[PDB]
């Protein structure tokens, strides 16, 4: 009956909790107590990109570490050349309510989506000389939160109907759907070798999914409300999350536990975005208090602040070679720090 | 720019033309009036959009129309079953809110209390501290027919007025206005929807004008 | 019937998630620390590069 | 000062610590310019740009008055024909500049309530308007701040033209606009007590009060020169009128930003935070 | 598909005037810059005129200043050349070329068809060895083109372009900026070389690769071509 199944789930939860606790002899801090501190991180602003006329909601770096794309609520996608602050393309959208954007790893296509429950794929290289819509992918029943290219023919999306999906851009049909969350999925992150990915949702839990067969492998809890951002460590064996309780967290795949908590007593606002450095030593996080903090990821110390925006910082990214950091904000500006 | 090459100058000229087109498009799109349409399930939103769709030009639904050389756009988000707290901050900065309530629900499952809860949630929000609300009370005739048999006291235990339209409608209107807690900043406009054509859109037009004028006067006096 | 199927599916998921192999926290911490130590020289943001090879002058 | 010109001498000898007034006035002007210009033009409002330009005018006056005279202090061989030419221009040009921007400021409010190419055009117009008197004919045709030609068409016309198109036009074009605005606002909102509307009132009151005696002097001077010699009343009245006048115009140019901080709530606070 | 068709050529009395037109169809005309390039009856190519996108920049060759005028009409998708005081040295064949400039683009990618005009009775120098070398199908060949002034800019790019003209056709882009392979070109063509010394390498030479090869520089106006080297069986 139902009651025996609830008791069975309680016994399985107790078994998981005891098996996790039985292999936690030492802390990450005790191990990294003898490391020298990083010191002080002082980053200046090198470029300022202007031309948006409303709030900026997403951005993504190109894989050549020079070009990038930005999305805003005035109904434009803009492609920027960060070295000279020139505009390469400007794409008008059919819907002004856009919440995410992505850049293909090859450079040929660009993806977009928002409150219209549709993911749009745009072709950047054509004989006619203008950017045109290549495909529209429909089938989600809630707003689209994030999207990431795996290839020129495969894309992974997450939505506020508590599901994720994997698409086939040639055909336009879902090949696999990932279910199990009980809240709106808000963020998503691909592994470096592109065989697994993580998803963070509004039930205050994160899940590890396997791309080849749509099954969940591990579930990580510990937050208190509404994980908003997630990212992989460069090694591919750990990840970090950021939520509304003004706290970042570091989770480890192989030990299936929690390693460190990045919280301060003077910070009481939520976190919008999170990212790592190139070597995985610094953790950068954006907040609602118009700032951006830089944390020593191994000693859990505050190392720096980026304080050049006038409204909420909504998006944040680091280049592939690790030469610069880009931040976007609701005051309609993008800045490059180095 | 004296060290640039021949191709760099043409790239800069292309970027300047892109800037010009962006500025002209923003100047053109800054002359719109944006309204957010809300309600509690089946209230009569379809009737309002049908009887205001004077001209013609799931996800989200759009409607563009003109009335006395003034353009309006009305967004409807009744198909979003996800969490409202995660996408409502996209709609701050709209000109006004159109809230639709049906008067025939005072004895149905009441269902009026759900409308009261939604109005209290949206009127005292942290993003709509200054956005004006236009309130439509649809289904007047069916309320007239139903009140003659089912007394209003089934909805309000504290009611003590007469069982007739003129008193009960004013009592409902006051039990909906008396939920604002910022009577110094915003305002509530009430209109009992009538089947006669043009009247409803006229009321919207008058309200949006007298809201724009008070905004221009409130702000430009800052110094 | 729907609730029983949901409960059985949740029990099967938890039974599948409780049979993986776990390592100690100290070993995983030492592996993160070693990866951070090895790649220190190739991180521009940790150790600022001279202005002669900074593309954002 | 100069024996040949023999004007402004009695006040000029009795100048004591007027450099302190120049310092306390330039500090105000530069403070206002910094506060307006360092905060993204205070949300990039355009009407604020005009007020900042008005400060650029007032400072000119102080810079003109000691410096050239101080040069005469060091070099006492100067001739009346040249030094006056240099001095006069500054004074007159600033007057026109202020007037123009004041008028512009009024429009920037009026068009809102009832419904930098412009800046460059206005500055060019202001510079042009002063063409006849800034430096021509030297001493004979242009008074050194007060009186001239002790013993024809060009002075007579010049004086009346400035007296007419430099005083009456602002005092009417601002009083009428203020009347219409303050009468219109009441009907729609009734917000009579508004911070902005006081600024234009205090500005117009100051502009009418302070510039009055000097224009009175130039008026009666042109009238008496046209009509009768009247070497008694003419001399006494002109002497009395030009004396106090210059002092008033000086001090008003020095302290004009003072009303901005005393009355303007937002600008006072912004200026304290900026400092 | 992409098409550029020219008209307005014929026999002209010397000292007269004429107008040539170039109508495009198949692409976004208003986003491209346009060039007019002419070819003498038995010689190589020489650049003539250039009009920008948005008509904000116009350049002319050193020999047609004060005589020729270039213009465009965007709504009808037309490019015009007005020619006055026709000297006998203007007898040629005129081509209409499109080019677009942004980060990563490929200028000079589509060439027109050509119209024939028959008038009756500090520059950078690019050098090539013009002797028609013999080839056989299967082997590999190299082609050289040395410049007088270094084509390497300070931003890392080297501005050299390679074109191929098969017998009785219009030129075709092969290599742009000394290394990049054009779209639709088989991977048998390679381009390399340092400043003032460049090489084009063809491996496994087929039977459709006979023709004339030209090298062009795009460092600074006026644009200059090479004499052109011929491959024949």
């Amino acid at each position: 009956e139902l009651d025996q199944l609830r008791q069975e789930a309680e016994q399985l939860k107790n078994q998981i909790r005891d098996a996790r606790k039985a292999c936690a002899d030492a802390t990450l801090s005790q191990i990294t107590n003898n490391i020298d501190p990083v010191g002080r991180i002082q980053m200046r602003t090198r470029r300022t990109l202007r031309g948006h006329l409303a709030k900026i909601y997403a951005m993504h770096w190109g894989t050549d570490s020079r070009l990038l794309v930005s999305a805003s609520q005035d109904g434009k996608l803009i492609i920027w050349d960060s070295y000279t602050t020139n505009k390469v393309h400007a794409i008008p959208l059919r819907s002004s309510w856009v919440m995410t954007c992505a850049y293909a790893p090859s450079g040929n296509y660009v993806a977009c989506g928002g409150l219209d429950n549709i993911c749009s794929i745009y072709n950047l290289k054509t004989r006619e000389g203008n950017v045109r819509v290549s495909r529209e992918l429909a089938g989600h029943t809630g707003y689209l939160s994030c999207c990431r290219f795996l290839d020129d023919n495969q894309i992974v999306t997450s939505s506020g109907d508590t599901t994720c999906a994997l698409w086939d851009i040639e055909t336009g049909q879902q090949t696999t759907t990932f279910t199990g969350h009980t809240g709106d999925v808000m963020s998503l992150s691909l592994a470096p070798d592109t065989r697994l990915f993580v998803s963070g949702a509004c039930d205050a839990s994160a899940k590890l999914w396997d791309v080849r067969e749509g099954m969940c492998r591990q579930t990580f809890t510990g937050h208190e409300s509404d994980i908003n951002a997630i990212c992989f460590f460069p090694n591919g064996n750990a990840f970090a999350t950021g939520s509304d309780d003004a706290t970042c967290r570091l989770f480890d795949l192989r030990a299936d536990q929690e390693l460190m908590t990045y919280s301060h007593d003077n910070i009481i606002c939520g976190i919008t975005s999170v990212s790592f450095s190139k070597s995985g030593r610094l953790l950068l996080a954006g907040y609602d208090d118009f700032n951006c903090n830089v944390w020593d990821a191994l000693k859990a110390d505050r190392a720096g602040v980026l304080a050049g925006h006038d409204n909420r910082v909504s998006c944040l990214g680091v280049t592939d070679d690790g030469m610069a950091v880009a931040t976007g904000s609701w005051d309609s500006f993008l800045k490059i720090w180095n | 720019g004296c060290t640039l090459s021949a191709e760099d100058k043409a790239a800069v000229e292309r970027s300047k033309m892109i800037d010009r087109n962006l500025r002209e498009d923003g100047e053109k799109a800054a002359r719109e009036v944006k309204l957010l349409l809300l309600g509690a399930g089946e209230s009569g939103k379809s009737t309002i959009v049908k009887q205001m769709k004077i001209i013609h030009e799931t996800g989200i639904v759009e409607t563009h129309f003109t009335f006395k050389d003034l353009h309006f756009k009305m967004f409807d988000v009744g198909g979003q079953r996800s969490e409202r707290k995660k996408w409502i901050h996209c709609f701050e900065g709209v000109t006004a809110i159109i809230f639709c309530v049906a008067l025939s629900d005072y004895d149905l499952v009441n269902r009026m209390h759900e409308s009261m809860k939604l109005f209290d949630s949206i009127c005292n929000n942290k993003w709509f501290t200054d956005t004006s609300i236009i309130l439509f009370l649809n289904k007047k005739d069916l309320f007239e027919e139903k009140i003659k048999k089912s007394p209003l006291t089934i909805c309000y235990p504290e009611y003590a007025g007469s069982n007739t339209y003129e008193e009960a409608a004013a009592y409902i209107q006051c039990q909906f206005e008396d939920l604002n807690k910022r009577k110094d900043t915003k305002e509530i406009y009430t209109h009992f929807t009538c089947a006669t054509d043009t009247k409803n859109v006229q009321f919207v037009f008058d309200a949006v004008t007298d809201v724009i004028i008070k905004n221009n006067l409130k702000d430009c006096g800052l110094f | 019937t729907a609730s029983i199927a949901q409960a059985r599916k949740l029990v099967e998921q938890l039974k599948m998630e409780a049979n993986i192999d776990r390592i100690k926290v100290s070993k995983a911490a030492a592996d993160l620390m070693a990866y951070c130590e090895a790649h220190a020289k190739e991180d521009p943001l940790l150790t600022p590069v001279p202005a002669s090879e900074n593309p954002f002058r | 000062t100069l024996n040949s010109t023999e004007i402004y001498q009695l006040f000029e000898y009795t100048r004591l610590g007027v450099w302190l007034m120049c310092i306390v006035g330039t500090f105000l002007n530069v403070l206002v310019i910094t506060t307006i210009l360092y905060y993204r033009r205070k949300k990039k409002s355009p009407s604020d740009t005009y007020i900042c330009n008005l400060a650029v005018a007032d400072l000119l006056i102080v810079v003109g008055l000691p410096f050239f005279l101080e040069y005469a202090k060091h070099h006492p061989k100067l001739s009346r024909e040249v030094v006056c030419s240099g001095l006069n221009a500054c004074f007159y040009i600033c007057l026109f500049a202020g007037v123009c921007f004041l008028i512009n400021l009024s429009m920037d409010r009026y068009c809102v309530i009832v419904w930098t190419c412009w800046v460059v055009i206005f500055w060019i117009l202001a510079v042009l308007m002063g063409m006849p008197h800034y430096l021509m004919y030297s001493h004979t045709n242009n008074e050194c701040v007060g009186e001239f030609a002790n013993e024809g068409w060009f002075p007579v016309f010049l004086n009346t033209k400035v007296n007419i198109c430099g005083y009456l036009a602002p005092i009417a074009l601002m009083a009428y606009t203020y009347n219409r605005m303050v009468r219109f606002i009441i009907n729609y909102v009734g917000k009579w007590h508004m911070q902005t509307l006081h600024v234009l009132l205090v500005v117009v009151v100051s502009f009418a009060s302070f510039w009055f005696p000097f224009n009175l002097a130039l008026f009666l001077e042109s009238i008496r020169l046209l009509a009768g010699v009247y070497n008694d009343t003419l001399q006494n009245v002109i002497i009395f009128c030009l004396y106090v006048g210059q002092f008033l115009a000086y001090v008003r140019a020095c302290l004009n930003p003072g009303i901005y901080i005393l009355v303007g709530t937002q600008m006072r606070k912004d200026m304290w935070t900026t400092l | 598909d992409v098409q550029l068709v020219e008209s307005g050529g014929g026999l002209v009395q010397p000292g007269g005037s004429r107008k040539l037109s170039c109508s495009a169809s198949g692409f976004a005309f208003s986003s491209f810059g346009m060039h007019w390039v002419r070819q003498a009856p038995e010689k190589g190519l020489e650049w003539v005129a250039y009009i920008s996108s948005g008509s904000g920049t116009i350049y002319y060759a050193d020999t047609v200043k004060g005589r020729f005028t270039i213009s465009r009409d965007d709504p009808k998708n037309t490019l015009f050349l007005q020619m006055t005081s026709l000297r006998s040295e203007d007898t040629a064949m005129y081509y209409c070329v499109r080019s677009i400039y942004y980060y990563g683009s490929s200028p000079f990618d589509f060439w027109g068809q050509g119209t024939t005009l028959t008038v009756s009775s500090s520059d950078i120098v690019m050098t090539q060895a013009t002797s028609s070398v013999p080839v056989t199908p299967g082997e590999s060949v190299s082609i050289s083109c040395r410049s007088s002034k270094s084509l390497l800019h300070s931003n890392g790019n080297t501005y050299l372009y390679w074109f191929l003209q098969r017998p009785g056709q219009s030129p075709q882009l092969l290599i742009y900026r000394m290394s990049n392979l054009a779209s639709g070109v088989p991977d048998r063509f390679s381009g390399s070389g340092s400043g003032t010394a460049f090489t084009l390498t063809i491996s496994r030479l087929e039977a459709e690769d006979v023709g004339v090869y030209y090298c062009m520089q795009h460092l600074e106006y006026p644009l200059t071509f090479g004499a052109g080297t011929k491959l024949e069986l």
